[PDB]
């Protein structure tokens, strides 16, 4: 029974990927004045079908300076670890209830950049080279300051349990609270997610194609799904911890379709700021996050441990 | 409203607390004869 | 085992010669080895052959020293009445700083060591006898 | 299950029997991060939990920073990795023989003793407090906020004097 | 060294509860009020002797107890605790937040028929007086004699004798 | 460097050794030196010259690997006796690694071609530092554990340094690391006379350090680093010739002198122990270290080295260096064996 | 608990020994070291975790930390070192041998 | 320690974590931790030399407590017999031993 | 300095709040009167089992039974 | 048993859609289109060769403020103690010195990159 449940949670996630695709494309198309993807099936919906096979169905490329054992390697850990952080999400019941969910995301994303930094080596190629290069400064950039905003966020939560998050938010959001720590942890998922303003390591416009200019066909294929899987991925974990839905013992349904309205809200908001903004370039974001929301991160986290204590109201453990 | 809350919860965690105190000597009996009895069966089997 | 070199003095000298022999020889071989290992370390050679050969002869000319000084010694405890006079261990070791000097191909090599050699075995034996303790325990 | 604890730290003494052939730093770093993940593991399995995923999360930023400095400065035209060279090769496949067998001598010599393949995976865990509450690494880690202030002080002043002492070293 | 003194099967045998986790739940809070000296002298037994062979006698008073307070349950406000209980087993960590109302009639039906009346939030975690003929356990610890310490030397310090005696200076 | 990070610098280096010697725990001990190593550093490389750089490298590898060995003997301790402090029942094997990696940390034989090459390369008023206050920590590990020591471990050490430090300082030219070969001879008497009585190894420490600080300024005054440069004190600086005479014999052990009064203690206390041929041997291999002072005797004071044109400018311009620390130190290192009784 | 602790003092010898032989890169050395320092706080976890020693459970953590920021003067090193001679081959340090 | 600087003071920096039977977070004792108090108190007063000697009962009961190598030896032995004696075919496990038990509360 | 305070307030806004917010987060726990309830709170929470002690029959104010009034009474948690 | 299982079904798909990738496919490999990419014109030089990092100094600092991270994140577990006062002297103290850090790094310039 329990691997009917991994087929539940799995094949839906994988799906609602394929046709963010679709909708990423729509989208973009609606807001710059054009119709996008509608003549592949009825308004489009086979598009995302289409491209799957296609790109599984064209040669992979094995390009001779390239490193086989990695260049294989970092596709399928991108894929794995984008599915596995799936895995513990409340909603409202996890498939998996780990007492450190949050150390436990953080420890998987932290390992998703090797995916790129691999992959980026592997290929033996200048640009591959870049594209690995700025992926590490965009690591060193977002993770200083994403465990501390986890953590301010947590120290009204009292336990790194994301169900206990569930019971936090039963009177009201923690949005609220900690805006100003919400917005920081957007700007941190846009980073994560390698997704624009942000999209420095794969910027076409710069480098022809970052980390995955040699991929191609399935192998490259792969990239693409667990970069769009952890755009949901990670807009799902804000609809968690900020902007808490409702939740009711004698209706998990509420939770569960109030979430999906807000992490679609969020995921589409993605999308709009794609269309909507330029690009950093790879030492601004750097900039960006070390002299701004650092120095703003580390007061509100003093400020967060300070808070339960002056206001009496310190989190429950369990 | 976080900090109401976070006392509401304390309050409950405590009762929550205390009916595991209350239960407590019950459990710990049952474990007393519960580990007594495993041992003595090793006994007796080693003793064979 | 330690059994193995702490049995050169089961039985007084003049006896045993052979066993006495292997195990000095034995000693020897161990020490040239050891000096070998440091000389290869540090001051490496260009051929790894090299490298062996070099392990090889020290080893060799130390197990020959080791061997000739346990014969020397053995033999003259044996022929001449003294089991325990140190005058043996010096006449062994000269015999040992001798043989290096032939190995080394050179005289002044003969000379020096036998003299050095010589009075290190009659030391070791003098202490043996009169109950020396080299590297001893606190007793203040 | 019985040998899942063993299995667990050989796979940590064969990554670290790679890393310390030491291969070109990329798959030195890699090797070490599949150690760390495996050490992780093996903490988990002993009752951990915060200290794995911390050893886990530390070190996957150190092998970040580790990587890129590599790209940078510790690189070749031809990066050797383990098979390449036939050395490296070769003693790999003899430190993995020579551990299976190791194993088997000190299982003969000693039936019981450092290892006790029979018997195995008997002997994970000790005692637990099976109706407590408060038992979780987490507190015991937190006590350098109460009980080790001394521990938090050093440890706090290390990283503080480590920042001057970088930026001096990389004028 | 001597053969351990496990009691008997037959001795450690007593009529047992066999009531489920959420049962006891929710009529934990009555049954620290009721049942506390009982329990309360097991206790101080078992913390007291830190033997379990020495408490088996009062730990079956225990028993004996718990299976008097559910007797009466039973009894007189049975039904009221059996929705009581069916709400509390189906939440997931068996919060009592949950079932508020199903509590409330449970503990007027309690209250009426039995005269039982609820704990506060601040009454079975206090520490508490026991009354017990059992003697303290001397010697608790088997605990060998302390192997007396060295003699004192006792007296008054005096200039040393001949100055300090190295080698040759006067004094 | 700015002036914070010479206060915080200066201040770690100077509380890493005070930690090691009041903490009561083997970790603490253990960070103690994990400070003194990292804050090193930097002072070692404040020249940014490729010499410099190639010397830092050097000690950190080296003393990462001690620090090392050293945590892994703390480790299997807790293991073995659920503690953080060496007992008697604890291994062997453990103390033996321990006194092993202290001993690669002081630089002591047949772990010492290190010392000798770091301190070339490393600058004087960091040498000073190096050889004097760097090994205060160390040495306080072992003596807090010396009860439990190895006797022929420490003694092999010992005399193997000896011989060692004694041949080295002939063939080399190098005024530092002739300083680094003596440091590794009294650092030999040193460890040879801690598992039997470790005041005498501290009454060492003392006599050494009170009597390289001097040398180590009075090297500083000219900046001078070879037997020729030393050799034109007789021109540039006159008047320091006699107490530099004096130190460098004391330092190799003349009776008159205090120097040996360490030497002489410790072969008195060995003797006591009935430790005759070790003894024997380190009073016989303590007099290369005096021909390879009085070579420097030579050089300097009692013989006139040619000198050269420009020296007379440095004869006009004047000077302002000398501390009063240099005359305290050198005074009360080469004339006090008359208040002998009272130091030990 | 016996068998791990085997293996982990195994494998922290292994990683010495790494650490003792060089290879040419100081990179890798600097990798060998960090090894060593995971398989000691393998060590000290398992220990105080079997002990159920929850005063002792701080002390891993400061071998992180400390061996963090040895780590990364070395890294500083290597970066000086390579400004120096252009790679980071520790043959290039040999000068001071006169 | 070397100096004492901590007993001078009389602060206490890190002499509170040196053993097992110190104070634990909410009170959860070590491993040993009666063993290890017996151990101390007899060790205490008497010289380190004297104690290794007049404490030694004591220190064995510790160290087998925390190491627990007897007891190894012990369980290899008793399974090690039930094997042989399985093999011969002169022994069965019991139903309580074997999987199927009464099982208790 | 108003008129630094001013530019800095436009001109580097982060920094003003960061430093602003840490001032505050220093300042406001000894000016409030709740920081005493957490301590208080934390010890009122019963992690551990209360340990019944022996009555020697001299101790006056430990209670016998868990709902006499004598002992602490969490009357303030209940009513903060 | 369920993470180990999830995990393991997780890396299966993610093998057998890549094997399907490769197996699948008709391939034709030759030595112009297996040669590596640069913009349409060959490689002036292979990519193995050193690549300066402008931001070291920056990142070795990413190494020390991830282990105060580190040393942080046990405060949701420390909070719930009763020496409050002590841990939150403890916690600011700790944070305040990593804000100093940050600040004499960056009145330093240790964050502008390096050219
Ligand atoms: C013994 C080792 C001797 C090593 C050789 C030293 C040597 O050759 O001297 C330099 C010599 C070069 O002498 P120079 O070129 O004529 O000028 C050097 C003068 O200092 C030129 O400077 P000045 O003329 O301006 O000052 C002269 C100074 C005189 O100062 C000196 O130059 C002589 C100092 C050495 C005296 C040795 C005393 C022997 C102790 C016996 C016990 O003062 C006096 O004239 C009388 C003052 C009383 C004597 C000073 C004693 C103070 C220190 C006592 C410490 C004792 C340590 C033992 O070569
Ligand atoms: C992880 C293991 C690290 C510890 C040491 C491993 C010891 C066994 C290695 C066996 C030899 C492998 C080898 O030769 O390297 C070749 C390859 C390099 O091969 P290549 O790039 O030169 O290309 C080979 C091309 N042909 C096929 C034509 C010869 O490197 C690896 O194998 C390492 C791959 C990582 C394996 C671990 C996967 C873990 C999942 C991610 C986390
Ligand atoms: C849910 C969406 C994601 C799904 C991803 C998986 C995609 C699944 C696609 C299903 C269709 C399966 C058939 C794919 C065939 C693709 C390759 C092909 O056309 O080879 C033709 C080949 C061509 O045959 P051929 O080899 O004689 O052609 C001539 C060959 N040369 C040029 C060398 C002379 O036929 C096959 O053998 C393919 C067998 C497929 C089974
Ligand atoms: C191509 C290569 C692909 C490589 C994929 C690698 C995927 C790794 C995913 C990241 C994992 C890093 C974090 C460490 C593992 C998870 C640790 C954890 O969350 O806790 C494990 C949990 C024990 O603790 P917990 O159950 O939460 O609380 C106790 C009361 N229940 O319960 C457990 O003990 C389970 C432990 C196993 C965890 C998963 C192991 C996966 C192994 C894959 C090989
Ligand atoms: C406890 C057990 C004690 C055993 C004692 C064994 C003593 C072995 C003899 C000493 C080893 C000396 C190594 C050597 O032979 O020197 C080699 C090298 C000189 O170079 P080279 O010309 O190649 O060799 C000529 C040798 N006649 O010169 C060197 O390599 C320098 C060696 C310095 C370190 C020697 C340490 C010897 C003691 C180690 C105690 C541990
Ligand atoms: C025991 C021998 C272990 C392997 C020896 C490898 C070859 C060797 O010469 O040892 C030193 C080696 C550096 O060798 P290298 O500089 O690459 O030059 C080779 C010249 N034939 O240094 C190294 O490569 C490090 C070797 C570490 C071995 C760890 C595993 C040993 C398992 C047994």
């Amino acid at each position: 029974m329990f691997f009917i449940n991994i087929l539940t949670l799995l094949v839906p996630i994988l799906i609602a990927m394929a046709f963010l695709t679709l909708v990423e494309r729509k989208i973009l198309g609606y807001m710059q004045l054009r119709k996008g993807p509608n003549i592949v099936g009825p308004y489009g919906i086979l598009q995302p079908f289409a491209d799957a096979m296609k790109l599984f169905m064209k040669e992979p490329m094995r390009p001779l300076t390239t490193s086989m054992s990695l260049f294989i390697i970092a596709p399928t850990l991108s894929l794995t670890l984008a599915l596995s952080l799936w895995v513990p999400l409340p909603m409202p019941h996890p498939l998996i209830n780990l007492n450190l969910g949050i150390l436990f995301i953080l420890a998987t994303s932290s390992l998703s950049v090797y995916s790129i930094l691999w992959s980026g080596w592997a290929s033996n190629s200048k640009y591959s080279l870049f594209g690995a290069l700025r992926a590490v400064a965009q690591t060193i950039s977002y993770e200083v300051t994403m465990a501390i905003i986890l953590l301010s966020v947590l120290l009204m939560n009292g336990s790194y349990s994301l169900q206990t998050l569930i019971t936090t938010q039963e009177h009201m959001w923690l949005l609220l609270p900690a805006w100003p720590m919400a917005m920081m942890w957007f700007i941190s998922t846009l980073a994560e997610t390698n997704r624009a303003p942000f999209d420095l390591t794969e910027g076409e416009s710069e480098l022809v194609s970052g980390f995955n200019v040699e991929y191609a066909a399935g192998p490259f294929a792969l990239f693409f799904m667990a970069e769009y899987t952890n755009i949901i991925l990670m807009n799902a974990l804000t609809t968690i911890i900020f902007l808490g839905p409702l939740y009711y013992i004698n209706l998990p349904e509420l939770y569960s379709t109030n979430f999906m309205m807000e992490a679609l809200l969020l995921s589409s908001t993605f999308l709009w700021i794609r269309a909507s903004y330029p690009r950093f370039r790879y030492d601004q974001l750097m900039h960006l996050l070390w002299k701004n929301f650092l120095p703003l991160t580390l007061a509100l986290c003093m400020w967060h441990i300070s808070l339960p204590i002056f206001t009496a109201g310190v989190p429950p453990y369990m | 409203r976080m900090m109401r809350w976070n006392q509401e919860r304390r309050r409950l965690l405590i009762e929550d607390l205390e009916a595991r105190i209350a239960l407590m000597p019950l459990f710990q009996a049952e474990k007393d004869r519960r580990t007594l009895q495993i041992l003595r069966e090793n006994l007796e089997e080693e003793a064979i | 085992v330690k059994r193995f070199f702490e049995s050169y003095h089961e039985v007084p000298d003049g006896t045993q010669c052979h066993r006495k022999t292997y195990i000095t020889t034995a000693l020897g071989g161990i020490c040239g080895i050891i000096g070998s290992a440091y000389s290869v370390s540090l001051n490496p050679a260009d051929s790894t052959l090299e490298a062996v050969a070099r392990v090889g002869r020290y080893t060799f000319t130390a197990a020959a020293i080791g061997a000739m000084f346990g014969l020397t010694t053995c033999v003259s405890a044996q022929v001449r009445e003294k089991p325990d006079d140190p005058l043996n261990y010096f006449i062994g070791g000269c015999a040992g700083g001798l043989t290096l000097g032939a190995r080394t191909h050179s005289y002044g090599t003969a000379a020096m060591g036998c003299v050095y050699m010589g009075t290190a075995a009659a030391l070791f034996k003098i202490g043996k006898l009169e109950g020396w303790e080299l590297f001893p325990t606190p007793k203040v | 299950m019985n040998n899942y604890i063993f299995v667990l730290s050989s796979l940590f003494l064969v990554g670290c029997l790679g890393l310390a052939l030491k291969p070109s730093p990329i798959y030195g770093g890699l090797g070490l991060i599949v150690s760390g993940f495996v050490g992780c593991l093996m903490v988990l399995g002993f009752g951990g939990s915060f200290l794995g995923l911390m050893v886990f999360l530390i070190y996957l930023g150190g092998m970040l920073v580790v990587f890129g400095y590599t790209t940078a400065m510790a690189t070749e035209e031809y990066p050797e990795t383990w098979g390449s060279n036939w050395l490296i090769l070769g003693f790999l496949v003899l430190g993995v023989i020579m551990e299976v067998f190791l194993i088997c001598v000190l299982n003969y010599y000693d039936e019981v003793g450092v290892i006790n393949l029979d018997g195995l995976g008997d002997w994970l865990m000790y005692e637990v407090d099976d109706v407590g509450v408060m038992l979780e690494g987490g507190i015991g880690v937190a006590a350098m906020y109460s009980c080790a202030t001394w521990m938090m002080v050093v440890a706090g002043w290390s990283l503080f004097a480590g920042i001057f002492i970088i930026i001096e070293i990389t004028r | 060294p001597g053969i351990v003194e496990l009691p008997t099967l037959e001795e450690l045998k007593v009529e047992e509860v066999k009531v489920s986790s959420a049962v006891l739940k929710a009529a934990a809070h009555h049954y620290g009020a009721q049942c506390d000296k009982t329990n309360k002298e097991f206790m101080l037994c078992r913390w007291e002797e830190k033997d379990p062979r020495r408490c088996l006698k009062e730990g079956k008073l225990v028993n004996g107890c718990a299976l008097n307070f559910f007797r009466q349950i039973k009894s007189h406000c049975a039904e009221p605790f059996t929705e009581y209980w069916t709400c509390l087993d189906y939440s997931n960590m068996q919060l009592f937040r949950h079932c508020r109302q199903q509590q409330a009639k449970f503990d007027q039906c309690v209250l009426d028929k039995l005269g039982w009346v609820r704990p506060d939030l601040g009454q079975l975690s206090k520490v508490t007086k026991v009354k017990t003929d059992r003697p303290l356990p001397e010697n608790p610890y088997h605990s060998r004699a302390r192997p007396e310490p060295n003699p004192v030397i006792e007296g008054d310090l005096k200039p040393a004798k001949h100055g300090t005696r190295f080698f040759f200076w006067t004094v | 460097m700015n002036p914070i990070t010479l206060a915080i610098i200066y201040f770690t280096i100077f509380l890493g050794p005070v930690i090691t010697m009041s903490s009561t725990n083997l970790m603490l001990m253990w960070v103690g030196l994990e400070f003194s190593l990292l804050a090193i550093i930097p002072m070692l490389i404040n020249k940014k010259n490729p010499r410099s750089t190639e010397a830092a490298t050097k000690y950190f590898v080296t003393q990462a690997t001690a620090s090392m060995i050293i945590l892994l003997a703390i480790v299997l301790n807790y293991k073995q006796l659920g503690t953080w402090m060496f007992q008697q029942q604890t291994n062997g094997l453990i103390l033996n690694m321990t006194l092993m990696a202290l001993s690669m940390k002081l630089g002591l034989a047949p772990f010492h071609f290190w010392l000798p090459e770091v301190t070339q390369g490393i600058p004087l008023h960091m040498g000073l530092i190096l050889l004097t206050w760097q090994k205060i920590a160390p040495l306080s590990i072992l003596i807090q554990i010396y009860p439990l020591l190895n006797s022929t471990i420490i003694l092999m050490l010992a005399i193997t340094s000896i011989f060692m430090g004694a041949w080295g300082g002939l063939n080399q030219t190098q005024m530092r690391k002739i300083m680094a070969y003596s440091s590794i001879a009294h650092m030999g008497w040193m460890l040879a006379i801690l598992p039997y009585n470790p005041s005498l190894t501290l009454l060492n420490l003392m006599i050494y350090i009170i009597l390289t600080a001097p040398m180590f300024m009075a090297l500083m005054l000219n900046n001078s680093m070879t037997i020729n440069s030393i050799s034109l004190l007789w021109n540039k600086t006159p008047a320091m010739l006699t107490m530099i005479s004096l130190m460098l014999l004391s330092l190799g052990g003349l009776p008159p002198l205090t120097g040996f009064l360490p030497k002489w203690i410790i072969i008195t206390e060995l003797m006591k122990n009935n430790c005759l041929i070790m003894a024997t041997l380190m009073a016989m291999m303590a007099l290369l270290n005096l021909f390879f002072y009085t070579r420097l005797i030579y050089s300097t004071s009692l013989t006139m080295f040619p000198t050269n044109n420009n020296s007379k400018m440095m004869t006009h311009q004047t000077k302002t260096k000398p501390n009063l620390m240099f005359s305290t130190l050198a005074i009360m290192s080469t004339m006090t064996l008359p208040l002998a009784p009272q130091l030990i | 608990m016996p068998s791990t602790f085997f293996n982990l003092t195994m494998a922290f010898s292994l990683s010495l020994l790494g650490t003792l032989m060089f290879r040419s890169h100081l990179m890798s050395t600097l990798l060998c070291l960090e090894g060593m320092v995971l398989s000691l706080f393998i060590m000290t976890s398992v220990t105080s975790l079997n002990s159920n020693s929850m005063s002792s459970m701080p002390i891993p953590i400061t071998i992180l930390v400390f061996a963090a920021c040895e780590a990364a003067v070395g890294l500083a090193l290597l970066v000086k070192v390579s400004n120096t001679y252009g790679t980071d081959y520790v043959q290039n340090l040999n000068l001071l041998q006169c | 320690p070397f100096l004492d600087i901590q007993k001078k003071l009389g602060i206490s920096l890190d002499r509170h974590f040196m053993f097992l039977s110190a104070e634990q977070p909410y009170k959860n004792a070590a491993r040993c931790h009666a063993f290890e108090k017996e151990w101390i108190e007899c060790a205490h007063g008497i010289g380190g030399t004297r104690a290794k000697k007049e404490c030694k009962i004591e220190f064995d009961d510790f160290e087998e407590c925390l190491l627990r190598y007897k007891t190894m030896r012990r369980m290899h032995d008793i399974k090690k017999q039930r094997e042989k004696l399985m093999k011969e075919g002169k022994y069965t496990p019991p139903p309580h031993h074997s999987g199927r038990e009464e099982p208790r509360p | 300095i108003s008129a630094f305070l001013k530019n800095a307030w436009a001109k580097e806004p982060v920094l003003v709040v960061s430093f602003s917010v840490w001032g505050l987060a220093i300042i406001m726990p000894m000016i409030s009167p709740y920081t005493k309830y957490a301590s208080m709170i934390n010890k009122a929470t019963p992690y551990n089992y209360p340990v019944p002690v022996r009555d020697d029959g001299n101790m006056p104010d430990v209670p016998s039974h868990p709902q006499d009034p004598l002992g602490p009474s969490l009357d303030w948690l209940k009513n903060l | 048993m369920n993470l180990y299982t999830v995990i393991f079904i997780n890396i299966l798909l993610s093998l057998t859609l890549i094997l399907v990738a490769f197996w699948l496919p008709q391939m034709n490999l030759y030595s112009e289109k297996a040669n590596p990419y640069e913009c349409g014109f060959d490689p002036t030089s292979s990519a193995r060769l050193p690549f300066s990092m402008k931001f070291f100094l920056v990142a070795i600092t990413f190494l020390l403020f991830d282990l105060e991270i580190a040393l942080l994140l046990p405060l949701p577990w420390a909070i719930q103690t009763i020496k409050t006062s002590t841990m939150m002297i403890m916690a600011f103290i700790l944070v305040t010195i990593l804000s100093l850090g940050l600040a004499y790094e960056w009145t330093q310039k240790g964050l502008e990159w390096t050219e």
